[PDB]
């Protein structure tokens, strides 16, 4: 996800 | 509007701020025909708001995992997005329904986009490939070896003859959407993992982002670097970048310090920062005819707010 580092 | 259209700075301020998404959102698309927007979020779901009132529309679902990427076809009736149950699906934003659900990569698929005549997905995952699709047949026409490491980012000019894609392997890699051919690639002696690429709306040039609080314009096909536009934060997520057009000539992008930045396209001098968001801007998007910024921050935030300017 794009949203996770 | 009524300031410029090369002016000093622009005004830009919050008229609305939209809540739905239960977890963070990845990314915000204006459509072509300027009427909607469309987010992704980590919760799994895709919705549609409307550009001018920021109104809630529908919620487009069927993806098993979280969803990292959300793009529009050039009639504004398809929507294809990138999802890290490893797949792609087309949708039919008028019925909300999924028409294809495109099976081949092994990995996470962390962004989609169309081409130009609609016909064919690009796609770029977390198995370091990129992938070509046909729209009507559902089915996988290419996998480019394209990177080491995964691939953050694919996009088609405007006739979609080529396509750019991004990479942690700190690449930046330009394709014969033809042939498959890998015909250039725009290198660092640094390699900062690249997290964002885009052609700019003419074709000449590539805007792309790096992990290393930097954006760069470049000239593909000299395969040079023009302009580098810093002063923000950005080492951990992607972040879309955006050419603004309708009113003065920006570059916009969402940053780590929850705020947005706006750029002078030439000057590189950031001429606004938009306050508001509580948590990193991962992703803005300019409205196709009007001044209007869509920007979309993470789940300690969850929301997206549209800012409108003169």
């Amino acid at each position: 996800a794009r949203t996770k580092q | 509007g009524p300031l410029g259209s090369t002016p000093v700075k622009p005004n830009y301020a919050l008229k609305f701020t939209l809540a739905g998404h239960t977890k963070a959102v990845s990314s915000v698309k204006f459509s072509p025909n300027g009427e909607w927007l469309a987010s992704s979020s980590a919760d799994k779901l895709i919705k549609i708001w409307g550009a001018y009132d920021g109104k809630f529309e529908k919620t487009i679902s069927g993806h098993k995992l979280g969803i990292s990427d959300v793009a529009w076809s050039s009639d504004s009736n398809l929507l294809v997005s990138a999802s890290d149950d490893k797949t792609l699906k087309i949708w039919d934003v008028s019925s909300g329904k999924c028409l294809k659900t495109l099976k081949g990569h092994s990995n996470y698929v962390f962004c989609c986009n169309f081409n130009p005549q609609s016909n064919l997905i690009v796609s770029g995952s977390f198995d370091e490939s990129v992938r070509i699709w046909d729209v009507k047949t559902g089915k996988c026409l290419k996998t480019l070896p394209a990177h080491s490491d995964p691939v953050s980012a694919v996009h088609f000019n405007r006739d979609g003859s080529l396509i750019v894609s991004s990479s942690y392997d700190g690449l930046c890699r330009i394709w014969d959407t033809a042939s498959g051919q890998c015909l250039k690639t725009l290198i660092d002696d640094d390699n900062p993992p690249v997290s964002f690429v885009k052609f700019s709306p003419n074709g000449k040039y590539i805007l792309a982002a790096t992990l290393d609080n930097t954006l760069k314009l470049w000239d593909y096909s000299k395969g040079k670097c023009l302009k580098t536009y810093t002063g923000h934060k950005n080492e951990k997520y992607c972040i879309f970048a955006n050419f603004s057009v309708t009113g003065g000539k920006w570059i916009v992008s969402g940053s780590e310090d929850n705020l947005v930045y706006i750029w002078n396209l030439q000057t590189k001098e950031i001429v606004q920062k938009l306050q508001g968001h509580t948590d990193v801007v991962i992703s803005t998007a300019c409205h196709p005819t009007e001044n209007i910024i869509a920007s979309a921050a993470l789940e300690n935030d969850k929301t997206i707010k549209l800012w409108k300017s003169d």
